[PDB]
RNA sequence: CGCCUCCUAAAAGGUAACGGAGGCGCCCAAAGGUCCCCUCAGGCGGGACGGAAAUCCGCCGGAGAGCGCAAGGGUAGAAGG
RNA sequence: GGCGACACACGUGCUACAAUGCCCACUACAAAGCGAUGCCACCCGGCAACGGGGAGCUAAUCGCAAAAAGGUGGGCCCAGUUCGGAUUGGGGUCUGCAACCCGACCCCAUGAAGCCGGAAUCGCUAGUAAUCGCGGAUCAGCCAUGCCGCGGUGAAUACG
């Protein structure tokens, strides 16, 4: 486990590996990169060891990351419920909370269809 | 202890990214390791790293008073 | 959500219902068709009868849920599910 | 591509401006 | 014997303080370690790749001691397990080898485990004895990415002298195991 | 319809009925000889995946486990591993 | 308050599954329209949505304005990826009396399904289809990916 918890992925840029990390999209790795002075073009199996600690002391410190955010993340969720406003209530059924129509698609929450017997003709 | 069957445990140093230095014994000479007991943040006093936070919320909102009296 | 240049928005004609009970003493329960309001720290302790459109809906308010307005609490559909 | 607003094509695509499509 | 940090900090730092905790009146009365216990629960070895020589020489490879295999004590329809299968590795750490392991895990094995926040004060056993499980095995300095086929985990007893609860985790604790409560 | 186990069977043995209940017509090259070593089931507590039950630790636990297969007898001061 | 519901089912569409592609920088070539509590040059504050300033134009003059695909340079190297951008946490902005139900944006983080789609089925015969961007009406704002239009690039095939 190199970085913060995880291991990124050698062989690939330094500023697109720290992404693998949770808590680090693109953005935030120019700016670690810039601020710590590693080239951003150069390959995670080619950093020094001091490169390696500087980049890796930098970014644990200065944002919460991985489990400690995924932690902070279901603190707040858990919060809505428990109050509970009608943002705590859609997370209690798994629908959108943000103002989606649900008479269709809303699957990527609601999943997979679970189809049902429909309403019969006459003959 | 048995013949042939065990590896041998050798005089060792652990190293870490702090600087720390551990003199103990393995079947590896020399280790690098990214974290250790004398820098982390739940071992040394509370670190308590990018989370000060408790939480904050809710109601250190304020910002402010403004409406009105 | 509501830009911070301008004020934290409560419909004042309620606000001063609660000011009115912090002074003499409260409690009261308070009738409100105010979802639009947001929850504020003085109305902490109370409970607001929110109007969810048929009926006025008892609120008990506490610190963790401050930043919210009282219609979000007072959920307008009733559901409870299909077949 | 054209639905990723983080994205100089996205923000074309839904006509407004900012960080990643400056004006 | 040999030096190693860990058993002198035992008889220096940890044994006089306990005698001051509890005042014990025979140098034997005071809390020991006995033995470390590890071990590989496995059993998904049991029929596919049905040996796991790789468990054993990667536990090997921490404690300094070859693991014996532990089969199983009769026949379980739904674990779709035979009487007699090969389904678990057990090393028993004493004297040198256990204060050495034991040294490195307090040291950098536990601060390498994931969101890790000390451990459980509760998982004592009632008779000052103490257990932790552990579900990947990179945990440990002499372990690595690069040399792993698939997460294993394993059960830790740590066995001591100790009649209580008390004792016992005085002992871990001035040792150096951290406690969340 | 022959053979094994228990009861009937009246505290030696034996004892019948189309009396009450089961089992056998195999098996094992180790499940045989000997030497050496080892001790169960179960219960509570503890432990990543892991469950009522896999493997690990501690305490209690004389035999209630096990001994290829019915039943009985025997049996850990072993016939069990 | 509801028309915005949601175990489900259908239509019409949008965005994709990638290298004839994605990205960043740099650099070109349209047309038709709209515009006085309107369009807003340019300056400065903000990573930014925007905000404060503040000229010009009653407009073949001033502005919306940059057209985009393209062209040039470099990066990515076949990966559920620098493909895809849904979902969710957090923080902001603007219109508005007011964005809880139920607005559009911006930013950090999150980064789902999807590897070209069963039976079946649609459109188009040339500046057409495909693909690329632009404007307007409605309108405070906007759920427009809709509609009506405008140009850019530009095919394949018709035996019968
Ligand atoms: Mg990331
Ligand atoms: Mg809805
Ligand atoms: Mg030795
Ligand atoms: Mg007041
Ligand atoms: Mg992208
Ligand atoms: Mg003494
Ligand atoms: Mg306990
Ligand atoms: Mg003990
Ligand atoms: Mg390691
Ligand atoms: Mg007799
Ligand atoms: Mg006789
Ligand atoms: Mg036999
Ligand atoms: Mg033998
Ligand atoms: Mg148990
Ligand atoms: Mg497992
Ligand atoms: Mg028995
Ligand atoms: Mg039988
Ligand atoms: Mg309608
Ligand atoms: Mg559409
Ligand atoms: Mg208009
Ligand atoms: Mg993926
Ligand atoms: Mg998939
Ligand atoms: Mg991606
Ligand atoms: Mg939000
Ligand atoms: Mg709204
Ligand atoms: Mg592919
Ligand atoms: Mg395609
Ligand atoms: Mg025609
Ligand atoms: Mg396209
Ligand atoms: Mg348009
Ligand atoms: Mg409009
Ligand atoms: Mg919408
Ligand atoms: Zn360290």
């Amino acid at each position: 486990a190199r970085i913060a918890g995880v291991e990124i992925p050698r062989n690939k840029r330094v500023d697109v590996a720290l992404t693998y990390i949770y808590g680090i999209g693109k953005a935030r790795a120019k700016e670690a990169l810039e601020k710590t002075g590693i080239n951003p073009a150069t390959r995670v199996k080619d950093l020094t060891e001091a490169e390696v600690v500087r980049l890796r002391e930098y970014v644990e410190n200065t944002w919460k990351l991985e489990g400690e955010l995924r932690a902070e993340v279901a603190a707040n969720i858990k919060r809505l419920m428990d109050i509970g406003c009608y943002r705590g209530l859609r997370h209690r059924r798994g629908l959108p909370v943000r103002g989606q129509r649900t008479r269709t698609n809303a699957r990527t929450r609601k999943g997979p269809r679970k189809t049902v017997a429909g309403k019969k003709k006459a003959p | 202890m048995k013949e042939g069957i065990h590896p041998k445990l050798v005089p060792a140093r652990i190293i870490c990214g702090c600087g720390n230095v551990i003199e103990t014994y393995s079947t590896k000479p020399e280790i690098y390791v990214e974290v250790c007991s004398k820098c982390h943040p739940f071992y040394t006093g509370q670190q308590r790293f990018v989370d000060t936070e408790g939480r904050v919320e809710r109601f250190q909102r304020r910002y402010g008073d403004s409406y009105r009296k | 959500p509501r830009s911070l240049k301008k004020g934290v928005f409560v419909d004042d004609h309620l606000l001063e219902k609660v000011l009115e009970l912090n002074a003499k003493g409260e409690k009261r329960l308070i009738k409100t068709w105010s979802r639009r309001s947001t929850i504020v720290p003085e109305m902490v302790g109370h409970t607001i009868a929110v109007y969810n459109g048929k009926q006025h809906v008892p609120v008990y308010i506490t610190e963790n849920m401050v930043g919210h307005k009282l219609g979000e609490f007072a959920p307008t559909r009733t559901y409870r599910g299909h077949g | 591509g054209k639905g990723d607003r983080r994205t100089r094509r996205g923000k074309i695509w839904r006509g407004t401006y900012g960080k990643y499509r400056p004006r | 014997p040999l030096d190693v940090a860990l058993k002198r900090k035992y008889y220096e730092e940890v044994r006089p303080e306990l005698i001051r905790r509890f005042g014990y009146q025979n140098v034997w009365e005071v809390p020991r370690l006995e033995k470390v216990v590890i071990n590989q629960g496995l059993g998904e070895a049991k029929e596919d790749a049905r040996i796991l020589e790789k468990a054993a020489q990667e536990l090997a490879l921490i404690t300094g001691q070859k693991p014996a295999v532990t089969r199983a004590k009769k026949s379980i329809s739904n674990f779709k397990l035979r009487k007699g299968m090969p389904i678990g590795l057990r090393v028993t750490l004493r004297r040198d080898r256990m204060w050495i392991f034991l040294e490195k895990l307090l040291n950098v094995a536990l601060p390498r485990i994931r969101d890790f926040r000390g451990l459980n004060p509760n998982s004592f056993d009632g008779r000052g004895n103490y257990n932790l499980g552990l579900r990947e095995q990179l945990i440990f300095p002499e372990i690595t990415y690069d040399m792993v086929d698939a997460l294993r985990g394993m059960d830790i007893a740590v066995v001591t002298t100790a009649e209580t609860d008390e004792e016992a985790r005085a002992l871990l604790e001035l040792l150096g195991f951290p406690f969340r409560k």
